[PDB]
């Protein structure tokens, strides 16, 4: 799967998502890149986010709108990142599971141009293009 | 205000933040600068996870999803589409297109043709070989 | 708390409700109320958004879409699923039987016929009708 | 499209949706019915929600996952309902759309058994049984 989510010169958001899915799925499984706010959310008065990690716990927790969400509660992007993957970790608890088997993380932008990153399982990075260049950051992780 | 700026997921979000650039440092929109920087990861055979030589679903048939949201509630998807390199650009003809917002299936392919789009095969013989390979591992039939 | 309780959407929620109720007043679980309640409306010819007697898409095709969701972040989801009656049945049975959470067309079917569930044409002479006379239109 | 959401004698939520869609919509088209945060959403330590309308509309604004983090904000269902429609009519209003080309309403239950409604557009009831009996209620909107 690839996420981006852009902020233009004019100040407007917008966001794409496009997998092959989980290798060996079942014929006709579908994941988290097609559903607005599993995979991707854009709301241009807020922000916006793109999941990563498994497509059935994104999907499981609309986790792309819970981050936006966070944001528009008032949560910068990195503490709305972090915050959905905090709330996320409680459910997995919750349901039993061993959190070790889950990784969900987000990236997300806001109108300012801020932007954050944060997942369950060390492991990812990602791009961050704006007028210093480009780059590959790390994002902050829950299990430790 | 940090604009523009792009991010993108993954290693090879370096390399699509690139083309995304070539869109948003000219004063290009956000929506043709993402749809740009993914198809580059689709059209890429080396990148496995996306688009063209994607791995396959436990019966060999590589299935595509994928979706877009531009600046004001716009949105399109694809889900479980074959045979298209683009899924990216079907979905944001099915939003600039059409009154839905997501095709699935035989129906998703058939909108792409009807669009202008081609059928193409989009199993690598590197994904074929792993997925032979895999078929031996996990035993499925 | 006013438990147990049972909301459905549209007029024919009502009758719908008094199916769930069966398993609610029972001390049943909410699960198993919401499957049955949901699956009476999906087996009504008559009501023609839901299930068997379905309006078909421009093509004639009656293709369904259901999910459901537990009381423990459980779901499953078929979507654009030809020729099973009980799709919310199909959707508990992603969420239950297998690893995923979503399938979608032929995969869906595929799947469905795996665990028992017959193949029907669910295409009514009322809606092959006035999907006819849609196409004249 | 039937939803139903039900709180049981033990005091768990569920819910399920199911649908045969847009009559004569393109063939593998898809609403909201089976999409989580979108035709329903539940979660045991807060309510439930389930959406009615056009298919499209609650897709694009996530409804159920809204109407859900409302009430885990502090909202009544009744008051998370007409939030989340007053939201989606500004939405509406921002895309230069008319009002009455849309419709969107929700259903919602919290874990003490309350309950409540609300829609862009009238016409549309909804049934509730508990210990009491069975009623049709039709709930406000916003388009008046």
């Amino acid at each position: 799967t690839i996420g981006m989510i852009a902020l233009d010169a004019q100040g407007n958001l917008s966001g794409a998502c496009t997998t092959s899915g989980m290798a060996y799925k079942m014929h006709g499984r579908v994941g988290d890149s097609p559903i607005i706010g599993a995979g991707l959310f854009v709301d241009n008065e807020i922000g916006a986010a793109t999941a990563i990690g498994h497509g059935e716990e994104v999907i499981r927790t609309v986790g792309t709108h819970l981050v936006v969400e966070l944001m528009n509660q008032g949560r910068t992007p990195q503490q709305a990142c972090k915050e959905a993957v905090e709330r996320i970790v409680k459910i997995v608890n919750r349901r039993g599971k061993n959190l070790k088997d889950i990784q969900v993380g987000f990236i997300a932008l806001n109108k300012k141009g801020e932007y954050g990153a944060y997942c369950i399982q060390d492991g990812f990075n990602f791009a961050v293009h704006d007028q210093k260049g480009n780059r590959l950051e790390t994002p902050g992780f829950a299990l430790k | 205000t940090n604009k523009p700026i792009v991010l993108s997921t993954w290693n090879f979000g370096l390399h699509a933040n690139v083309e995304a650039w070539k869109v948003l440092s000219k004063g290009g929109k956000a929506l043709d600068a993402v749809e740009k920087g993914v198809r580059l990861v689709e059209d890429d055979p080396t990148e496995r996870s996306v688009g063209y030589g994607g791995r396959p679903d436990r019966d060999g048939r590589v299935t595509l999803d994928a979706c877009i949201m531009d600046e004001n509630y716009n949105i399109g998807s694809v889900a479980c589409m074959e045979h298209i390199k683009n899924p990216i650009s079907v979905a944001r003809a099915v939003m600039e297109k059409t009154p839905h917002v997501m095709l699935v299936g035989d129906g998703a392919l058939e909108f792409a043709l009807s669009q202008g789009f081609k059928k193409e095969n989009l199993l690598t013989a590197e994904s074929e070989k792993e997925w032979k390979e895999w078929l031996k591992t996990s035993q499925y039939k």
